[PDB]
């Protein structure tokens, strides 16, 4: 099986799958860190209620 | 059911608390609570914190008030007690609790501590107005509370409406009226579109032109007519509005008026429908009365 460019319909054999899913992970979980604080924060901060 | 909330952001928004009878305002905090309580879905954070000082407060104003300390210790827990409201609240527990008046010179060092600005305008501005609210009850009550009003009003802060406002009724009640006319002239400059003002302006120079002479009767209610129908512009069903154009109406009734008696009758009718409420009892006595 031979390939003149490379690859470049197979998908891949050899994707690093895992550092991307990480990484989307790191995503989520900043979003889980900052959205009731800076919600909370912000609005109520800056409200000064 | 969501259509609650809507009074409710009515309430905060405007203080509709203030003016009502201790039997409907019974009401609306029972009807309240049931609410708060249940329906906790899909508002706010901030409504919620407004929600719950503004139950505080009908519990002040209602005759039990134990519950207010249940309120303000669970809303006590955020941005600690330094925003204006907490400085409210405390000045109010305080005054309160004992009938002492120690709060006040616990806040007075506060606006010596605002020296620096260590809070924003509008803070001590409500600071200031709950003071001189303090104050007239040590001074339970006097014409030099304006007095009062003057070395913090037009010293500090002409930009409240409000207090002009306020100062427009120590001066009307008593006082000279045409002071506040001047007064009303520069609540619209603070406000473009206030048409509760417009009709307030209308009936001071009404009031005026009782006590003055011929020229100057017609004159004022002239103007009188041209802040009334300045009224008009800003609404179609204001009773207030409508209702002093007819009654300048009634007292000249002639041609031109009588024609504007024809369409603010139209209007005034169509305002006493029963579409408006206990303020139709009002409408309706003047326009079935004379």
């Amino acid at each position: 099986r031979i390939t003149p460019s490379g690859q470049f319909d197979l998908m891949s054999p050899t994707f690093e799958k895992g550092k991307l899913l990480i990484t989307i992970f790191v995503l989520l979980v900043i979003t889980y860190f900052i959205r009731p604080s800076v919600s909370n924060k912000k609005l109520k901060s800056q409200w000064l209620i | 059911k969501d259509l609650v909330r809507e009074k409710l952001l009515t309430i905060m928004n405007t203080k509709a608390y203030t003016q009502f009878n201790p039997e409907q305002l019974l009401q609306l905090e029972n009807e309240m609570k049931i609410y708060m309580k249940s329906g906790d879905s899909a508002l706010t954070e901030g409504n919620y914190f407004f929600l719950m000082e503004m139950l505080f407060y009908v519990l002040v104003y209602r005759n039990q008030d134990v519950d207010a300390q249940v309120v303000y210790n669970t809303l006590r827990d955020r941005l600690g007690e330094n925003s204006y409201k907490m400085v409210i609240m405390k000045a109010t527990l305080l005054q309160i609790n004992g009938n002492d008046k120690g709060a006040i010179e616990y806040l007075e060092n506060l606006l010596n501590d605002d020296l620096e600005y260590e809070t924003d305008f509008v803070t001590y501005v409500s600071i200031a107005k709950k003071l001189i609210a303090i104050k007239t009850t040590s001074k339970n009550l006097s014409q030099e509370s304006v007095l009062k009003e003057v070395v913090a009003l037009t010293d500090k802060f002409p930009l409240d409406a409000e207090l002009w406002w306020y100062a427009s009724e120590i001066y009307f009640e008593m006082g000279q009226f045409e002071k506040a006319c001047y007064c009303l002239e520069q609540v619209l400059c603070i406000t473009p579109f206030n048409y509760a003002c417009f009709g307030r302006l209308s009936e001071t120079l009404y009031y005026e032109a009782l006590r003055s002479k011929k020229q100057t009767k017609t004159e004022l209610l002239e103007k009188a007519l041209k802040n009334a129908l300045r009224s008009v512009e800003l609404s179609e069903l204001y009773l207030k509005g409508w209702a002093l154009v007819n009654i300048i109406s009634r007292e000249l009734g002639r041609n031109k008026q009588n024609d504007l008696i024809k369409l603010s009758a139209s209007k005034l009718k169509e305002i006493s429908a029963k579409s408006n409420n206990k303020d139709k009892i009002t409408a309706e006595l003047i326009l079935n009365k004379i």
